[PDB]
């Protein structure tokens, strides 16, 4: 009695770091698929996802 | 059998860009414009200040 | 003239070969429409002045 | 009038001032497009634990997501009757267009 | 009077065994940056391992 907000999404367990997958924020963010190749990597990108 | 060429890398050129600015306008401080693109576009901003 | 006889000689003997050395291949987001819509792909390291 | 930015890539300094500026003074509505966000609701209690500028809303690299966090309120306990009243407050400075 | 924009999904076949995916992966491919040859062998060698 008393809950603010009562939401779902993917499962933060089935889909777990032993895959690579991982999910903070809420959006599926995996740490390397499709990257820009001869320059170095950024620290957050919108292909993360 | 005949040894010619040499190969290089990254090539000259004969032609090249000089620029002469003067002080009271300059400001040497500001080099920056963007991030993946103050690689791709400047020196051709830093030439042109 | 005489400093034009050794530039012409300079240029008579050049014999270079260019080995691509060097690369990226920006990912497509980052540098953006007016940058993007003008390179074909990948470039080098060394882009001069234009 | 109603600004779109599409390219806040070249825009610079000092031009990006006087677009935030006439937001404020003049009561300009402006848009950003590039800038990708993900957004999660935040209860009312607790409050906020990260708050951006608008200063680097206009600096931020064209495919770098950061997270703003937007505020709720739906459940609040309004105020007793005797306390002491307020002056000139809150201006909100952001919003998402999706929802 | 203009033209619009849609799918086919290849149901203009009937007969089965074939076209066994469906509308939506086409969706999901037209989201992402254009990947060079480099950038797909390389993103098919981190999902292998």
């Amino acid at each position: 009695y008393g809950a603010a907000v009562v939401n779902i999404d993917l499962n933060r367990d089935f889909f777990d770091t032993a895959t690579g997958i991982d999910l903070t924020k809420g959006i599926p963010l995996v740490q390397d698929l499709l990257v820009p190749i001869g320059v170095t990597a950024g620290a957050e990108q919108s292909a993360e996802y | 059998l005949s040894d010619d060429f040499k190969q290089i890398s990254d090539p000259k050129g004969y032609l090249t860009y000089s620029v002469k600015y003067e002080d009271q306008f300059t400001k040497k401080d500001k080099l920056r414009a963007s991030e993946a693109d103050d690689r791709i576009v400047g020196p051709t901003v830093n030439l042109f200040k | 003239v005489s400093g034009l006889l050794m530039v012409l000689f300079k240029v008579m003997t050049d014999n270079r070969l260019v080995i691509v050395g060097e690369t990226t291949t920006p990912m497509s987001n980052t540098l953006s429409t007016v940058v993007n819509n003008v390179l074909r792909t990948t470039y080098h390291n060394n882009v001069g002045v234009n | 009038v109603h600004m779109t930015i599409n390219e806040r890539a070249g825009m610079s300094k000092l031009v990006a001032d006087n677009i935030i500026a006439s937001v404020i003074k003049s009561n300009w509505v402006v848009d950003i497009h590039d800038i990708e966000y993900t957004a999660e609701v935040m209860t009312p209690s607790e409050g906020y634990t990260q708050h951006v500028d608008a200063e680097s809303i206009m600096t931020a690299p064209k495919g770098k997501l950061f997270h703003l966090q937007f505020m709720d309120g739906l459940l609040r306990p309004e105020p007793s009757a005797f306390d002491p009243p307020a002056s000139g407050e809150d201006m909100r400075l952001i919003y998402p267009l999706q929802p | 009077r203009y033209h619009e924009s849609v799918l086919e999904i290849a149901d203009i076949f009937d007969q089965a065994d074939f076209i066994q995916t469906s509308d939506a992966v086409r969706q999901l491919r037209a989201l992402m940056p254009t990947l060079s040859t480099s950038q797909i062998r390389h993103a098919i060698e981190r999902i292998a391992q």
